[PDB]
């Protein structure tokens, strides 16, 4: 989760 | 807007705009790897406009050089912004190929199209050669990855500006934009990833419009203390049904029971009230004696007495729409000093002056046809019109739940968007269930806005848990699926 | 060096140094997430020096703000380079906390230490308060992530400059550095991730020293065409053994057979030659009649005749080291016009003048004690001394394979490092197997350097495939494991 | 002894003796539940003497009352100690039945016999009616649980005092007693549980004799640092074999290699030395020229030269026992300034004066027949005689490893007991392997005592890992199993 | 392990 | 593999 | 069950 929210 | 978040991050926080642009483009590469697996066998065609969207595209292209099978940029703009220019320069210094003319057959030699033509800086209808290129890309059958927003979607409304790219994967930055959330844009976005590109968390959180998430709903669900009794979980009165529409009360009542309400009472014209308890004997279904099968002023006093012993009243599903129903509904709501959930035919006859005079709260749950009639506009003018929903909620001191594949929930200050559900909810009865759910959560102690947020989410999510094809989902099956949706949140 | 790669990438390619620094720091965050899983429950202590290593640390710290439980930077330097200063400024603008004094108890309040104190810019022994901090971190039992190289390792040699951080995870940029590859640095590095931070691929590939990889070895393995016969796969003569050392020939011979050689012949003093065929009857073990159980000049002519019908000759394992062996070995190699693999006692007696006069190729396979005696230096001066290995290889026109937990393979122009294997190879017999493997691959058509590269890798990898504790591995078991190592490459 | 630990715990620490007795008896109940599962369907016959062992039995019986199918105590003593009397009183106050005459048929009506007749307070041969009862219990086929020690075992020696109970389960308190550890007592104990009944941990740890455990051996295993070479792991010389006994050298040599030794050299009479390398070519097997196939004084000088370059020397397996071997062995050991591992025929010819004069350490590894001859006593007087082993070790400044199904390892101050292994080790060759293992661990840096402790354990544990029936285990298979034993420790 | 060693 | 070699 | 009811 640090880079992307889905 | 994110345009403001970008500006503050550069001008006040001091992050170089080039750094944001680099992080955006690498986010795209990583998102593509997550979706496609190893990138090294693919050939990439990157379509870059002259704006910052295109600059992000040059970063993507540059970062694929030497690592994938082939990369080509078609630069479609006229001039380049400073960051697009810096990145274009880097792409060439690294040995990258650019062409400025799009040849229709070029699509043949590539597996993935990276659409970095227009982002949130799109102004006006796309025409001319930009349109032909976008139409060619959409007919090509290639994998399409859109940078920030599919080119041609208005990122504030989700409308298609004449033509728009249809993406398999869209990678956006910081937060989802409204154009990913509302249709048609939501459809054209395909799978959406939201990348953190280095904005301060405080800015990302200063956004006033929100997608309703599983984590938000889980944190809003009421507590179920072990030492409780039915009075702990509240009481709902549902005023609903008519000789014409005898099923609506039953669907609303069970909607309140399935979300955990302690007691649910229906007031329904006799003998249609008996329909409810034949199906679900846990309901209380009070017979209301009417002249011709519809509520009228003659039933005002009995309905007010029934409302004294409850926490919330839902009104409208299946009432019918004639003058006597209009008189009853408006006089009732004017006098009722309880929260009201107002749906269906109660909306169709509502005098909005009445909402302004109520001291007690209300939630209104129209579909666009009902909203259109309520404010005297066309369906097309109100559909997905979140600013009009906000103004209405604010002017009438209510929560407005504007139903559609993406549902808008607003009290005028906070606006939430719901994206759960499927087309099995596009069927008579669905709305009647949601009305009951909302009333039920209010009865259990959630605010009108919180109740509405939790209910729209769980209603849509229950629909997705249906085990067979969605088109066969009915309201009765939806009701069955609600407690499973609740368990799956936790 | 990467210092040059960084410079070119900034000065000639035009990538802003801030962009490289941002990509470095985010690489660290992502590597930590891959190792620790979700970062949001951890508290991070980031130790930053005043150099660019520390600047990378400020990027890490800034990118954890608002997303993890706690972040604190202890800034240990005096001045800051321009990029460290820019990043320090960003970290504070984003609301980050810095302190400039390290309190021993501070370690208590954190779960992960990010070591960004010194990188490749380390000059000289670490003393004073830097040393106390590093010693405190090493005693703390916390998870340690080192930025670029663990602070205190010399990145060109792998030596500890008085004291060094022991990391669980090291994230380096562009390419592995020599100090991650050679011990002790290799040990202190822990798990190494190499991040791409945006250098042109052409520069990353202009590096002349390389880690031997599975993909490299797979691409070097000889082809096995179906229509082949034993002559297709070459012939090896192994000149080895003595009355004292009767096992070495057997281990070398089978080393050549297990890597796919068509025919292997041993020349061994009678009756010790019979040992080989009692164990492995597929070997040819020619009896050499000797006066006292050792090769001497009396056997020169027979060994040269035996060598006419082979592609490669290995010499040295178990020959013994006396004057008659020295005379034989040097006269043999001076006259032999075939590639030679020179090991063990053949190295101990070698006259290096002989290597310079040979028209044919050679590979030498010393451990450091043997290399030390060969060039007349101390073990400490030659161990992991890749520049001395390179000079030797270049001056003597040979391939040098300097054995140790990391093995160096060089012809003076290209240097490869091998990192496969374990301590089960630290046992009599291991080296004798490798000598056979190298000879065998040469016989099958690989160049001396290629043969050496493939053999050191597969020898170490076979050791790792041993199914029980590594300390019980013996050469005989290693031999059994070779064809499995080969199958696993493919 | 525990008798002293009990006394201190009562008299100095202030724990009431009744509390210790209560904890002992409940420990028994819980241990029985762990072995039998739910106790409620079983009928229990509790046989209580008049001592504290019987008092523990009354606690057991009392704690089963009302909870199992039936309980009966047969009280067999004359008088009761104060705590047995208090407990007998409690058992009756709680409604328990006691009888004072043992009827042979009584065994019929019970499923479990709890043997609390005699504990560590047993003095002298059991005769008379105590013996008949114990013999009846042993013929009965019932489940037998012994309190503290099976009645009739001497808890200091493990001898049977004329007759003894054969238990399925023995529950002892604080620490295992010597009589559970040495045979025959070890056999009669069956499954042993050691219960904590409240003694201070400091007292329990002041015990000077110890069972060798997995955790102890794991903590003693040498480190295998990654940056190592064969010299890191030491060098062993094994002086062994003869024209009569050509296999022993091979088994010892490989015993050193399988435990992780870097280099192993054998000195063996020619041509028997060639046997070793035909089987395991990783060994160095130096030919020793002898007159008649045995070591003699003529080989003294060569053996001393060979020993200069090693860390440890093992001597004895297969040397033969004649006067010239005796002369050689004693003169060698007198002159050798290295640790010595002395086995087999080197023990049979040893002059023990020589051990006293050695400045360097030694370990001796006799079976009881060899120990008997060494100190001039009968096998029966030395077998399991740990006090004699201790005196010998102390007087001769050595470590003594007295081999048997339970092996005793002592340096005179510390004594350890080994209980791993099985009867597959009762076969020629087993001992030769252990000698090599011990030498090997010494070479790797363990003290003689530590090396002996680790080796006896792993040797026995490897035997238990044999996959087929233990009687078919041979030394060659044992060697194969050693690295698996090592891996399983970790 | 608090009560019994095996 | 775009970001990290192992 | 001798020691504890659940
Ligand atoms: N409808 C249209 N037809 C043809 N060209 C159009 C266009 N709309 C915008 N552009 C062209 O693309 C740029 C926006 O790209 P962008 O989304 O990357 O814009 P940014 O650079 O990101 O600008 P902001 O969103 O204002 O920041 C415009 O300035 C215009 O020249
Ligand atoms: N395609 C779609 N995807 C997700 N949700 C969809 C949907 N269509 C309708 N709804 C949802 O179903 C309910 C309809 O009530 P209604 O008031 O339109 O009418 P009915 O009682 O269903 O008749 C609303 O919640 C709407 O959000
Ligand atoms: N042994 C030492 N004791 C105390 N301080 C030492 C030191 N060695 C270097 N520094 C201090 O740290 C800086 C290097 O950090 P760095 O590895 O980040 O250096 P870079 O900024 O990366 O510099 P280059 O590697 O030359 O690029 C040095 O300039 C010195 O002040
Ligand atoms: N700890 C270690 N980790 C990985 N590899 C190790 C090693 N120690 C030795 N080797 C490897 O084993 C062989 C020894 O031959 P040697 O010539 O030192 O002596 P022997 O024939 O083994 O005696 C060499 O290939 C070395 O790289
Ligand atoms: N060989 C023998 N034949 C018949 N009776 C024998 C006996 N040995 C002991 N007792 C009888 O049992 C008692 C020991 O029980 P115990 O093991 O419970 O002794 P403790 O009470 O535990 O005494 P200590 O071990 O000294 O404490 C003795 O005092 C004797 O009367
Ligand atoms: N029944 C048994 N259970 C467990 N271990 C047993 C045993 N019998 C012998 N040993 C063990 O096997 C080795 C015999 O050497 P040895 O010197 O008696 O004679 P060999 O070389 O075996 O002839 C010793 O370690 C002994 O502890
Ligand atoms: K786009
Ligand atoms: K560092
Ligand atoms: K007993
Ligand atoms: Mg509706
Ligand atoms: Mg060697
Ligand atoms: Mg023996």
């Amino acid at each position: 989760a640090w880079l992307f929210e889905a | 807007h994110m345009k403001e978040i970008d500006e503050l991050t550069i001008k006040e926080y001091g992050v170089d705009s080039r750094i944001l642009m680099e992080r955006a483009g690498i986010s795209v590469v990583l998102a593509m790897e997550e979706e496609l697996g190893n990138l090294s066998d693919y050939r990439f065609l990157v379509l870059c406009g002259g704006g910052n969207n295109g600059g992000d595209g040059f970063v993507v292209a540059r970062n694929l050089l030497g690592v994938v099978k082939d990369v080509l940029v078609v630069f479609l703009g006229k001039k380049k912004t400073p960051d697009c220019e810096y990145n274009y320069g880097l792409y060439k210094k690294f040995g990258g190929k650019v062409v400025e003319q799009f040849e229709p057959s070029i699509l043949n030699e590539f597996d993935v199209v990276v659409d970095a033509i227009f982002g949130t800086g799109l102004r006006g209808e796309i025409t001319g050669e930009y349109a032909e290129i976008i139409n060619l890309v959409n007919k090509s059958g290639k994998v399409v990855v859109s940078v920030d927003v599919p080119s041609g979607i208005d990122s504030n409304t989700g409308k298609v500006l004449r033509t728009a790219v249809k993406a398999d994967l869209t990678v956006t930055f910081g937060v989802p934009k409204i154009g990913h959330i509302l249709f048609p844009g939501r459809d054209l976005t395909g799978k959406l990833k939201v990348a953190n590109i280095g904005h301060p968390v405080h800015l990302i959180n200063s956004i006033n419009r929100y997608v309703i998430t599983r984590e938000m709903v889980r944190s809003l669900l009421p507590e179920r203390p072990r030492d409780s009794h039915k009075g702990t979980y509240g009481k709902v009165l549902i005023i609903a049904g008519s000789r014409l529409y005898s099923g609506a009360p039953v669907l609303s009542g069970m909607g309140s029971l399935k979300v955990g309400t302690g007691l649910v009472k229906l007031a329904v014209p006799f003998p249609q009230n008996l329909i409810a308890t034949s199906r679900f004997p846990e309901l209380i279904s009070v017979p209301i004696d009417t002249e011709k099968g519809f509520f009228s002023l003659q039933n005002l006093q009995e309905c007010l007495e029934l409302s004294k012993d409850v926490d919330v009243v839902a009104i409208g599903p299946g009432l019918g729409n004639n003058e006597h129903v209009r008189e009853f509904v408006n006089e009732f709501l004017k006098t009722l000093e309880k929260p009201a959930v107002i749906d269906a035919d109660a909306i169709n006859v509502l005098d909005t002056s009445v909402l302004k005079e109520r001291k007690s709260p209300a939630v209104l749950t129209p579909h666009p046809g009902e909203m259109a009639r309520l404010v005297k506009k066309t369906v097309g003018d109100v559909k997905y019109n979140y600013e009009l929903a906000e103004e209405f909620a604010k002017e009438n001191d209510c929560v407005l739940v504007l139903k559609s594949a993406t549902t808008i929930v607003t009290d005028g200050e906070k606006t939430l968007f719901n994206i759960t559900g499927n087309t099995g909810l596009s069927k008579g009865g669905s709305g009647d269930v949601l009305t009951g759910m909302i009333a039920g959560f209010i009865a259990q102690g959630l605010s009108p806005l919180e109740a509405s947020t939790v209910s729209v989410y769980l209603h849509g999510f229950a629909a997705e848990l249906f085990e067979q094809d969605e088109r066969g989902l009915t309201a009765s099956e939806l009701l069955r699926l609600i407690p499973e949706a609740i368990r799956r949140l936790k």
